[PDB]
């Protein structure tokens, strides 16, 4: 329901947060209707006034005989005097956690884990960590390579009569060079490789008209807009900008030959294969193979 | 003031890599590199006896190695009193890690602007939503409500902005120092005044 | 071919280890051409830096459109109702809502373009100077134009961005030997040229740094420098000295 | 919670505005201590020449 589809594919997601709730709705009144005190539970209260919700704790910090609140840095209300027992008590807010989901991706099956960001789960299979705690999975004592991060070095899996298992990650084999000062270690052969890097140059040239979008073909709209005059001829330029701004991008990146180069008819390059690479005159354009492998593997 | 900074759903999430694998990392570069030179960033670890790795060193920067061979007690004692040099400059003065500090410094600042900016009226009446609802009703308290909905969230949105920004900065930072992990350690450079001061 | 020597002769391996195996790098490179190949046309899709840009473009448009079918506070979503359906002294209002609820979402939408904008620039920046570095020339920054030494690279466009075929040399199977620093010779410690000295068990011989290749010890391939009597670990040997068999 | 219904498609805005942050930072650390396979151990002998 988050993500906007049928399909979800493999990795942490994040659903709506969580909540601890009010359990108790006390209030205090002068001596002139008054209830009892509760501790120890994530609480209403309400003090002459003073509205909030907590935990509401007994305080170890001295007062002044005439001080009712205590504050912070940041200015929150964490300790109050009771005016009906005079008792300096401690608060310290309930409400805390995100509710995140891991699952391998509905393709291989339909088994999820609940993860709760910062809370010791005696709220609401059960497993702490140093992240929150993780319902739904099951911990295991080996170390495999990181697959869905959680966070604080745990990684979950689904592979296992198939389970959710959450270990911590291994960073890799462990070895040790046997370092010996006339000792020394030579090559005897070698190994060619072919390695891919992949590199965005340039986003789809946008834009935007300021009073077709804001307004519509209206005749008021525009001249209630005129009173923030120069506002959107701004955003047409900041957007006509962007727009020169990739053209030059794909300008400078690849217009780095002055001449166009053929290659000769023949391929007696020493005994290599380019045939995969170099253009092919066959094709109704004049992309080369890989060249139309990726440019297949982007809808 | 971390959980009073948390009591506002601002939360903190901690990193991935714990501390024990970065320094499992940086102990394994260390290794690699006093061991094996530089092959180690380039396939298999092909180990070698230290003085001729760093003649190897040497060899790079023009002067032949006959000169390491015949200094190399001298060049060890110049090497361990640098060593003890640095390690005494950084216990002795405050302003040498500015930058690190700098960033959580700024991190904490806007997060403390943004936590005591909830307690202004942006022209409400107050900054408690309980106080306007239980001193006012719905037909006069939305305009209370909306005004405060309307300031709260543009201040949310100009601290999105900054830590979008920021981020971006930091990112920059974060790939120059990654070439700089790539270039310097894995392998001597040749970049004039880039991994260091002087012939590297 | 000779290129391809020149391009080796760069990362201080001597040609005669090409032109001797010419046939076995030829088919070497074939097959990682023919492997990466079969590694991407397949359902093992790794296009996520090129896909990422069009997904953040089409959800930003997705928002910013969206953002026109909310009433910010007003009693309507389209202008052509609270103009039919209010005289304008009253529609005043209601029109300036949706006008600076619009105007804001606008802003947003223009700040992310701009921040996205600024890294994509980055992007295309470092990819130039890969461009400009790696295939236009031999490069010696490690691990920047591939992984391990670099031999070439040739580009390949894709869309909305480059993709990169880094072809790099990589060693193999090793051989451990003992090794030594000088050879004192006959009073004179000879050091190494250019290469290493290394021992199969009893013999001893001088070979470079990046491919096994044994040869023998003479005054040409080493150079005097000082008395054996002060570098730390010192093996007594020979040299060879090739003028006097031939002078005698 | 209701009146903020008027802009709802805001926050859904801000939240993965931020985790995008979020992650890019463990990626930053990712390409900075991340370039070795393996996991190496210095032999527990101190010999390096001086």
């Amino acid at each position: 329901c988050t993500l906007k589809s049928f399909t979800v594919e493999k990795g942490i997601y994040q659903t709506s947060n969580f909540r601890v709730q009010p359990t108790e709705s006390i209030v205090r009144f002068p001596n002139i209707k008054s209830t009892n005190l509760v501790k120890n539970k994530c609480v209403n209260f309400n003090f002459n006034g003073l509205t909030g919700t907590g935990v509401l704790t007994e305080s170890n910090k001295k007062f002044l005989p005439f001080q009712q609140f205590g504050r912070d840095i940041a200015d929150t209300t964490d300790a109050v005097r009771d005016p009906q027992t005079l008792e300096i008590l401690d608060i310290t807010p309930c409400s805390f956690g995100g509710v995140s989901v891991i699952t391998p991706g509905t393709n291989t099956s339909n088994q999820v884990a609940v993860l709760y960001q910062d809370v010791n789960c005696t709220e609401v299979n059960v497993f702490q960590t140093r992240a929150g705690c993780l319902i739904g999975a099951e911990h295991v004592n080996n170390s495999y390579e990181c697959d869905i991060p959680i966070g604080a070095g745990i990684c979950a899996s689904y592979q296992t009569s198939q389970s959710i298992i959450a270990y911590t990650m291994s960073l890799g084999a462990e070895n040790s060079v046997a370092y010996s000062n006339n000792s020394i270690a030579i090559p005897t052969n070698f190994t060619i490789s072919v390695t891919t890097e992949i590199l965005p140059v340039s986003m789809t040239k946008t834009s935007v008209d300021c009073t077709m979008y804001i307004c519509g073909d209206s005749t008021e709209c525009s001249n209630l807009l005129l009173q923030y005059g120069s506002f959107c001829t701004q955003l047409n330029r900041a957007l006509t900008g962007i727009a020169v701004e990739q053209d030059k991008n794909t300008q400078e990146v690849f217009a780095q030959v002055k001449q166009i180069y053929k290659t000769p008819p023949i391929k007696d390059f020493g005994g290599f294969n380019f045939s995969q690479i170099l253009p092919d005159p066959s094709k109704p354009s004049k992309r080369s193979f890989i060249e139309d492998l990726l440019f297949n593997k982007v809808t | 003031l971390i959980c009073a900074q948390k009591f506002n759903g601002l939360t903190v999430l901690p990193p991935l890599l714990t501390d024990e694998m970065i320094a499992q990392y940086t102990s394994a570069l260390l290794a690699g590199t006093i061991t094996s030179g530089w092959t180690f960033g380039a396939g298999a670890a092909l180990q070698i006896p230290f003085a001729m790795q760093m003649a190897y060193r040497f060899n790079g920067i023009g002067v032949t190695q006959n000169v390491l061979y015949e200094n190399q007690k001298l060049i060890a004692n110049q090497f361990n009193s640098a060593i003890g040099k640095i390690q005494d400059s950084l216990s002795s003065t405050a302003s040498a890690l500015g930058k690190l500090q700098d960033v959580v410094n700024q991190n904490a600042q806007a997060l403390n602007t943004l936590v005591k900016q909830l307690s202004s009226n942006f022209g409400a009446i107050s900054s408690v939503l309980n106080d306007i609802l239980s001193r006012l009703d719905p037909p006069e308290a939305e305009v209370q409500i909306d005004r405060l909905i309307t300031g709260r969230l543009q201040s949310l949105q100009t601290y999105v902005t900054q830590q979008l920004i920021r981020a971006a900065e930091i990112r920059a930072s974060a790939n120059l120092a990654a070439t700089k992990m790539s270039e310097c350690v894995l392998g001597q450079s040749k970049r004039v005044d880039f991994c260091g001061k002087g012939y590297h | 071919a000779m290129q391809m020597a020149y391009r080796f002769n760069g990362i201080g391996v001597t040609q005669n280890v090409l032109y001797e195996n010419q046939k076995l790098i030829a088919n070497q490179f074939n097959s990682a051409i023919g492997k990466i190949q079969d590694s991407l046309s397949s359902t093992a899709s790794a296009l996520g830096k090129l896909q990422d840009v069009v997904n953040q473009n089409a959800q930003a448009l997705n928002t910013l459109v969206k953002q026109l079918s909310s009433n910010f506070g007003a009693i309507s979503s389209v202008l052509n109702d609270i103009l039919s359906r209010l005289d304008p002294p009253e529609a005043e209002v209601q029109i300036d809502r949706l006008i600076t609820g619009r105007l804001q979402s606008l802003q947003t939408y223009v700040t992310q373009q701009l921040i996205r904008a600024a890294e994509i620039r980055a992007s295309a920046n470092l990819a130039a100077t890969k461009m400009s570095e790696c295939v236009l020339g031999q490069s010696k920054r490690v691990d920047f134009c591939g992984k391990g030494y670099h031999l070439m690279s040739f580009p390949q466009s894709a869309p909305h961005g480059v993709v990169f075929l880094h072809v790099t040399y990589v060693p193999a199977q090793e051989k451990n030997f003992t090794t030594a620093p000088a050879i004192c010779h006959d009073g004179k410690a000879h050091f190494p040229r250019e290469g290493v000295f290394v021992s199969n068990g009893t013999h001893w011989f001088v070979t470079q740094r990046n491919f096994y290749e044994p040869q023998i010890i003479t005054t040409d391939n080493t150079f005097v420098s000082g008395n054996c009597d002060v570098v730390i670990g010192i093996v007594n040997n020979t040299v060879y000295d090739p003028l006097q068999p031939e002078l005698d």
